[PDB]
């Protein structure tokens, strides 16, 4: 039953990015590191995180920032391992195969960048920067983390920024 | 004899000219090598396999 999956998915919360009352994206924290896409600009909803100094990634199109120690407990847990199957995402479950994550066509658009992908246990596997519809499914320009502790950004051909 | 086109001034002159013109070329080569190896480093960090 998908209802329980949706209920588990809708448990945790993220911090959106605002620009003049418009939500251009989301800014999540995982493992004590603040993340938000660089191409998406705005002000983070929470003032404290918005006050943090951040640095830019030229080829990765996102910013990073260390959360304060007194708040690092309240962070999402990551997973370098990505078993084959379907994963929970805010809009809906994500069916992924061949190392690339796919969503039903017509799901996800601008302002949905940066929303993390959760596993069955709630650990974040990867975050999405954009996606392109290529037929019945829509491949997503997600950035994943490798087992060794590295960062990987699988971007499909001529993908669309969100 | 007034022919003066090269007229090598001294061995020290050519040595210094090689040192300060050519060592810059070496530094350029080192920088290019570093850029290439870090590009391959990014490639392998993204997907070595």
């Amino acid at each position: 039953k998908r209802q329980r999956m949706v209920m588990k998915l809708e448990s945790d919360k993220t911090f959106p990015i605002m620009l003049e009352g418009k939500i251009n994206g989301y800014a999540c924290v995982v493992g004590g590191k603040l993340f938000r896409p660089m191409h998406v600009e705005g002000k983070i909803d929470n003032d404290v995180l918005a006050a943090l100094k951040t640095k830019k990634a030229s080829k990765y199109d996102l910013e990073y920032a260390d959360v304060p120690q007194n708040m690092r407990a309240d962070t999402f847990k990551y997973t370098h391992e990505k078993p084959q199957g379907y994963y929970s995402w805010h809009h809906g479950a994500v069916q992924y195969e061949n190392g690339r994550f796919t969503v039903p066509k017509g799901v996800g658009a601008k302002g949905d960048s940066g929303r993390p992908i959760l596993d069955n246990q709630g650990r974040v596997v990867a975050i999405v920067l954009g996606g392109v519809n290529e037929g019945s499914r829509t491949a997503l320009s997600v950035v994943m983390w490798n087992e060794k502790g590295v960062t990987v950004k699988y971007t499909p051909e001529n993908c669309e920024q969100w | 004899h007034a022919q003066t086109f090269t007229a090598a001034v001294s061995k020290t002159a050519w040595t210094w000219l090689t040192s300060l013109l050519g060592g810059s070329a070496v530094i350029i080569i080192i920088g290019l090598v570093l850029a290439t190896i870090v590009a391959m480093y990014v490639l392998t960090n993204q997907k070595h396999n």
